[PDB]
């Protein structure tokens, strides 16, 4: 109960929706022989379904009046009430990989600018240079702040403009 | 790397163990003493571990020798690994504090002669007594040689000291490992190995303990 | 010089030989620069002065039998009625706290930021000892010696009361009573195992 | 086959190998770790 | 030059004379993290302080751990010594951490300013005569002065020996703490208890008999 909400292990619409999905799977299962190949896949779907409900109720997700889990996207209401794995932990688990790709592509461009003709190594990617920059880009925030402290991250007004 | 006596007669020797250090035979297969600034420290450390181990073996065997012969001591028959539990005129904390102050004097006096030789041969309070100049670290002389030795044939005496000392260091490691496995007196281990020398090797005690 | 503090060791270049209390003892090179040495030669003497007064006050209470140095500022909690030579003092905590904050600052700030003097001749020698002719450095050496011993004594007071909870005389009597069971090792603090 | 490896290093071939790699990594993850809505432990 | 892999091309920024004369250089940077020389200068400080705090922490784990399993101490587990010793405590943890962050931040910001400019804290008038011994040595990361009381730096021989002994014991202690955390997570016992469990049955009680090397 952060903003009119309720834990999903407490709310009854969540359990009613679990029983609704298991009821649809059960009346779907009632047509087949108990050991046939469709019935095995239907019971495996039931097992994945029940494991999904158990692990959404276990992590302390907040349900609403609809019986559906919600995501508190504010630190200080996620850190204080234990919901940092909703948004606040994957908002850095994403940005590590985002700045990773943005650093690997940056360094692949800068390490191919100073050649004979760079464009041929942009349609035909130099794979050993690409995999070297793929592995050694693991510490990208480190190298990014060390590049920002120089001023070698930005370029000055050598850039191309029109008519200011 | 000469005609020196060797631990393995025939093999090569690394050369920095020529014979200037007392009682050397080229035994350093791990090549520890390559830097001579480590080798001087290791020579003093072998002297100190050796002299304390010679005192250790003389203070473990001789009380057990006179216990198995039998005198009337307040401590007689008590194990050397059980003499700490034995009570005295003072509890062991005061014993340890007096020890760690007297040796705090003596060891720093010895270390100042290690880092500058010939510079600790004068008393603090009686500034007329001195050790004679020209001594090496590890061998102060003077009052530490009151019986007039080391005035001729000193290399053979240093070799005797280091051989008895290496033997006594092996003996004290034997006292540890041979009181930790069978849990008896190290002289009552010699008693059993002289009772039936074949029916108690280390291997049969190991296999009976296994 | 007059002393070497560890014989055979060399004296540092940044300690003057005419300076009182000199032994060469600076293993940290902590007064290497001359401005820092000039600040510390003034502050060591003042620590020695206030520690000699502190050890005289901490010993005279027990030699006159009025508790110890520790429980003498213990009237401010759980009652009151401070004493001095048995004479009562009708002062609460805040009044004497403000008087110590004010009346000492009028002498401390008058001493300190009016120069850097540490032996002021004149009114502070009423009998007349330091005419700075021949017996200046000898009396300064005795003052430094006695003050260093007093600083060691007060740090011993602090550690002794933190380890045994007794006074100076109250455990000097125990060290004279049981000399081998009433030292710094039989407590379970200073020596951790044995 | 040096020319074949330069063909393998062109833009659409690297694109269709790397996207199958990053597809069949996330697909094996969602097989062995079903339904990750929230960062659990 | 005694590399971490004998057949590898060592990265060229670990073969400069600035980096070959550095403590514990075994040519190990397979991810290129120190390619800028001032990045390497910063990370050398980070390695020294991550390794000195780890040596202090791992000593404070396994010296009382080995002195608990052998008797004559009753120090608890390192993952239990925060639960206990807050009852036997004059303060709660929040005030204690606040005093900790003030006393440690005053140190760490002086170290920050000395790394960003060497000899910064030695300028006169900073402290009350104490600042004169705060220039450090000619190289950063090894201050000395008040931090060398026994005086092991006044040699200029065997000094790289002391550097490399510090760096190797420190890297081993950093691996030991990452150990302590992981061997706590894997089996829930203590580190000396895990050492005894390995030494009583090595070929069956290890990290292949739990759920962390899972196929
Ligand atoms: C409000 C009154 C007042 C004022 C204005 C001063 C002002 C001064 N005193 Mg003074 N003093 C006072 C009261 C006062 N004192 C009282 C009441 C006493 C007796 C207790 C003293 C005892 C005293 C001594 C003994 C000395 C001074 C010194 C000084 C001067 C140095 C200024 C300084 O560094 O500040 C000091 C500011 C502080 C915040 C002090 C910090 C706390 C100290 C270090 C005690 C902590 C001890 C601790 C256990 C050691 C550190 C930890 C260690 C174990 C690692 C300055 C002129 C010194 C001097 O003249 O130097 C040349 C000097 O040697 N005074
Ligand atoms: C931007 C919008 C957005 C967002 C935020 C999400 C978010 C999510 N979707 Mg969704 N989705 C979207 C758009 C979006 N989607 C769209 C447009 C579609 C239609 C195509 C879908 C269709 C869809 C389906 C069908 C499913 C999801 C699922 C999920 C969940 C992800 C679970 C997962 O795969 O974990 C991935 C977790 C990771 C930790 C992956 C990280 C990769 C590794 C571990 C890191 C690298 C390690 C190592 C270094 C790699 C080795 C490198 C190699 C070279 C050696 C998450 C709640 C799944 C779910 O469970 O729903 C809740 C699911 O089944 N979505
Ligand atoms: C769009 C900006 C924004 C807004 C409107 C709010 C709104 C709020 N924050 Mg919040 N917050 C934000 C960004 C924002 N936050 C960011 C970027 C951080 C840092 C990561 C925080 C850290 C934070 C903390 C630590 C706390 C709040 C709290 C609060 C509440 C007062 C309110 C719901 C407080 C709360 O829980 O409500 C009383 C509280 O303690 N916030
Ligand atoms: C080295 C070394 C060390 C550390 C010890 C340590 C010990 N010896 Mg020992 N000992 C040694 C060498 C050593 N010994 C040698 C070389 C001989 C021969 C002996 C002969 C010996 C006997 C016969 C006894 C001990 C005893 C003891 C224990 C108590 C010491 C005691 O009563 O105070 C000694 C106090 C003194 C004041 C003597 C110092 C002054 C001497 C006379 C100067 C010469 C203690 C574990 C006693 C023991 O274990 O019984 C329980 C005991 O009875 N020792
Ligand atoms: C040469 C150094 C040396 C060695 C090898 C030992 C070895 C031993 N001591 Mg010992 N001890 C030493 C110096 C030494 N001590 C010193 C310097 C003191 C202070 C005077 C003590 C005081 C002491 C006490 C009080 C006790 C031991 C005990 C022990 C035994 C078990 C303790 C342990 O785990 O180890 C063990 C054989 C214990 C013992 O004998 O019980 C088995 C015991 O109670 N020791
Ligand atoms: C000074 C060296 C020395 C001597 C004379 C002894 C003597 C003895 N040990 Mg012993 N021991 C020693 C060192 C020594 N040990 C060391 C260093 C350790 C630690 C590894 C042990 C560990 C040990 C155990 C665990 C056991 C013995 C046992 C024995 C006894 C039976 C012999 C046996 O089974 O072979 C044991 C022989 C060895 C372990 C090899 C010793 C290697 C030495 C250093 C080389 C030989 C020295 C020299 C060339 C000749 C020695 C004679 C000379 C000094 C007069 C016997 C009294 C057993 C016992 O008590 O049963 C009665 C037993 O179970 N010893
Ligand atoms: C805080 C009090 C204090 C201060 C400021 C000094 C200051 C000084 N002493 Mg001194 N000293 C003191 C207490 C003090 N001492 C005590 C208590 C003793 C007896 C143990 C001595 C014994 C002594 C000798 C024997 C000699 C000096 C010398 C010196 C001078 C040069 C060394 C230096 O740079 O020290 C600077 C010192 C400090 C800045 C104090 C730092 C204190 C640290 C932070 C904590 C110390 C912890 C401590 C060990 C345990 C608590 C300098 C004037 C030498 C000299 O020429 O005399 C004038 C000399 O040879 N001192
Ligand atoms: C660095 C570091 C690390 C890795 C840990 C790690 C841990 N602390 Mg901890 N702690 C730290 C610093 C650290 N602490 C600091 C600086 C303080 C002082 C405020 C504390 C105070 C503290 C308390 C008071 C407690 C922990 C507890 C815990 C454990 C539960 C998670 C875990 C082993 C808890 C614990 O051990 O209970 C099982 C606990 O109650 N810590
Ligand atoms: C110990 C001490 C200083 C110790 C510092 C030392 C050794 C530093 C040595 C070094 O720096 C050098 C020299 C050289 C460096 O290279 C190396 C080291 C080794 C680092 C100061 C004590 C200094 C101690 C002082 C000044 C004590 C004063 C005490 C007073 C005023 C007490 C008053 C009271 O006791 C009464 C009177 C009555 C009670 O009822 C009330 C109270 C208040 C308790
Ligand atoms: C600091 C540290 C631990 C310090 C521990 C402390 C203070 C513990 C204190 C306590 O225990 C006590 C005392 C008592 C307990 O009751 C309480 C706590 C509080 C628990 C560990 C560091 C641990 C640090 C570790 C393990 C770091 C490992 C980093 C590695 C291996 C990186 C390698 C690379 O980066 C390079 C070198 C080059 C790249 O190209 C390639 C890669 C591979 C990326």
């Amino acid at each position: 109960d952060i903003a009119g909400l309720t834990p999903c292990s407490e709310s009854k619409a969540y359990a009613k929706l679990e029983k609704k999905e298991l009821k649809t799977l059960e009346k779907r299962l009632k047509q087949y022989e108990a050991d046939s190949a469709p019935a095995v896949a239907l019971k495996a779907t039931m097992e994945r379904t029940k494991a999904r409900f158990a692990n959404y109720a276990k992590a302390g997700l907040l349900c609403g009046n609809d019986g559906l889990p919600h995501l508190i996207a504010d630190p200080g209401l996620a850190l204080k009430y234990g919901h940092a794995g909703e948004v606040f932990i994957p908002t850095f688990g994403f940005l590590y990989v985002a700045g990773y790709i943005g650093y690997v592509g940056r360094q692949y461009l800068i390490a191919v600018k100073g050649e004979a003709k760079p464009t041929d190594k942009e349609i035909i990617i130099d794979v050993p240079l690409a995999t070297k920059l793929a592995w050694q880009g693991a510490g990208w925030p480190l190298a990014a702040v060390q590049e920002l402290q120089r001023g070698t991250l930005l370029e000055k007004e050598e850039n191309i403009t029109v008519s200011p | 790397d000469a005609a020196l006596p060797s631990w393995m007669p025939g093999a090569d020797l690394p050369g920095y163990l020529n014979g200037t250090l007392p009682g050397d035979f080229g035994f350093d297969p791990l090549y520890l003493g390559q830097d001579p600034v480590k080798l001087k420290w290791y020579a003093q450390a072998e002297l100190m571990n050796a002299r304390f181990a010679m005192l250790a073996v003389a203070g473990i065997l001789v009380p057990e020798l006179l216990s198995n012969i039998g005198f009337s001591w307040p401590g007689a028959g008590v194990a050397w690994y059980d003499a700490g539990k034995f009570e005295y005129f003072a509890p062991a904390s005061s014993l340890f504090g007096v020890q760690m102050l007297l040796f705090a004097w003596v060891e720093i006096r010895r270390y100042q002669d290690f880092v500058k030789p010939g510079s600790a041969n004068q008393d603090p309070i009686f500034t007329n007594n001195k050790l004679p100049d020209g001594n090496e670290p590890g061998y102060p002389g003077g009052i530490f040689d009151p019986f007039g030795w080391s005035k001729g044939d000193i290399k053979s005496l240093k070799l005797k000291e280091i051989k008895n000392g290496r033997l006594a260091m092996l003996a004290f490691a034997g006292f540890i490992g041979q009181a930790y496995t069978t849990g008896t007196t190290p002289l009552k281990n010699l008693s059993t190995h002289l009772a039936d020398p074949w029916s108690t090797t280390v291997w049969q005690n190991d296999l009976a303990r296994l | 010089k007059a002393g070497n503090w560890l014989p055979g060791s060399d004296a540092p270049a940044w300690l003057p030989d005419d300076l009182p209390g000199n032994y060469g003892f600076d293993p940290l090179s902590l007064g290497k620069e001359p401005a820092s040495l000039k600040r510390f030669t003034e502050s060591e003497v003042i620590h020695g002065r206030w520690a000699m007064l502190g050890v005289a006050g901490s010993l005279a209470v027990e030699l006159l039998g009025y508790g110890n140095w520790y429980d003498a500022p213990l009237w401010a909690v759980n009652g009151g009625k401070a004493t001095w030579f048995g004479i009562e003092v009708p002062f609460d905590l805040n009044a004497l706290l403000a008087f110590e904050f004010v009346a000492m600052a009028a002498a401390e700030g008058q001493r300190g930021d009016a120069g850097g003097v540490v032996y002021p001749g004149g009114a502070f020698d009423p009998l007349g000892f330091a005419k700075d002719s021949s017996k200046s450095g000898e009396l300064k050496l005795k003052e430094i010696k006695n003050g260093r011993l007093a600083m060691v004594a007060f740090l011993g007071f602090v550690a002794q009361h933190a380890a045994t909870g007794k006074g100076p005389i109250a455990a000097l009597g125990e060290h004279l009573a049981n000399p081998w069971g009433a030292n710094f090792a039989t407590n379970g603090i200073s020596v951790p195992f044995f | 086959m040096k020319d074949f490896t330069t063909y393998l290093s062109t833009a659409p071939v690297i694109a269709t190998i790397w996207f199958t790699f990053t597809a069949g990594l996330l697909i094996e993850i969602n097989r062995y770790f079903p339904d990750p809505l929230v960062f659990s432990f | 030059r005694q590399s971490w892999l004998p057949g590898s091309q060592i990265p060229a920024h670990l073969d400069t004379p600035a980096a070959q004369a550095l403590a514990g250089n075994f040519g190990f940077d397979p991810l290129g993290l120190g390619k800028d020389p001032v990045a390497l200068r910063w990370y050398q400080q980070a390695e020294l302080i991550h390794c000195r705090t780890a040596m202090a922490g791992v000593a404070g784990i396994l010296i009382p751990g080995l002195l608990t399993k052998a008797g004559a101490l009753n120090v608890p587990e390192w993952y239990d010594a925060g639960k206990v010793a807050i009852e036997n405590s004059f303060a709660p943890w929040g005030s204690l951490l606040a005093v900790q962050l003030f006393l440690c931040g005053f140190v760490e910001a002086k170290r920050w300013q000395d790394i960003r400019k060497p000899g910064s804290q030695g300028e006169p008038g900073s402290f009350l005569g104490f600042e004169a011994s705060l220039k450090g040595t000619s190289e950063l990361g090894y201050p000395g002065g008040p931090f060398d009381p026994l005086g092991l730096s006044k040699e200029a021989d065997k000094w790289a020996d002391w550097k490399l002994k510090e760096v190797k014991n420190g890297r081993l202690a950093m691996l030991a703490f990452l150990g302590f955390v992981a061997q706590k997570y894997a089996t829930g016992a203590g580190p000396v208890d895990n050492l005894a469990a390995h030494l009583k049955d090595p070929w069956h009680v290890n990290y292949a008999t739990n759920g962390v090397s899972l196929p």
